[PDB]
């Protein structure tokens, strides 16, 4: 078949305040989230970026009831947390598919 | 910094714009630091990258010297005026008579 997850492939474009541009993926945005910057062109597109990121981690938070604190990268048993379901953010899957009908 | 006229305004304070710089003390980006898409890679399918920018300011008279500008602008017909006094008219009329 075809395989593409969210967290196991490279697509979201980032710059990290070394002045280094680069893509990677979604394990390690979260994992160095307080050392990088999102970087888009068009200004809805990170918007809408940083609004997924935010209900991703509402909804992690909602199971598992941890508050992110200021400077940390990112709260612990978060990236496991995501890992646990990672097939649930396919893309050209068999059945289950992310944001589609 | 060259001038056109006379009575030409000037500023007192010159803003520059240069890009950031690296060294590995100030490893991170500064505070002031604004962020522009404008590092190139591709042209035809037109690529850009984002690129950390800073700003800084200069004062004329201390950092660059104000010059002065050539030639003549303001053009205006010779329209000379006889003068019948000057030594060469008088000989010149002399001459004539």
């Amino acid at each position: 078949h075809v395989m593409y997850n969210l967290l196991c492939d490279n697509w979201v474009n980032v710059v990290y305040l070394s002045g280094k541009p680069d893509r990677i993926s979604l394990v390690q945005t979260l994992k160095d989230a307080h050392c990088l910057q999102l970087a888009y062109s068009n200004p809805m597109d990170r918007f809408t970026v940083f609004r997924f990121l935010l209900a991703l981690g509402y909804w992690c938070f909602a199971n598992t009831n941890v508050e992110p604190e200021p400077d940390k990268p990112l709260p612990v048993s978060w990236i496991p947390w995501l890992e646990e379901n990672k097939e649930y953010f396919e893309l050209f899957g068999d059945g289950k598919r992310f944001f589609q009908a | 910094l060259q001038k056109r006229w006379h009575n030409e305004p000037l500023p007192q304070i010159l803003p520059c714009v240069m890009d950031w710089i690296p060294g590995y003390d100030g490893e991170h980006a500064p505070d002031d630091a604004e962020i522009h898409y404008d590092l190139p890679v591709s042209f035809q399918p037109p690529r850009h990258l984002p690129r950390f920018v800073i700003r800084r300011e200069l004062v004329v008279g201390e950092d660059v010297q104000v010059s002065r500008e050539t030639g003549t602008s303001v053009w205006r017909p010779k329209g000379t005026r006889a003068d019948y006094n000057n030594s060469e008219y008088k000989k010149v009329r002399a001459e004539r008579l």
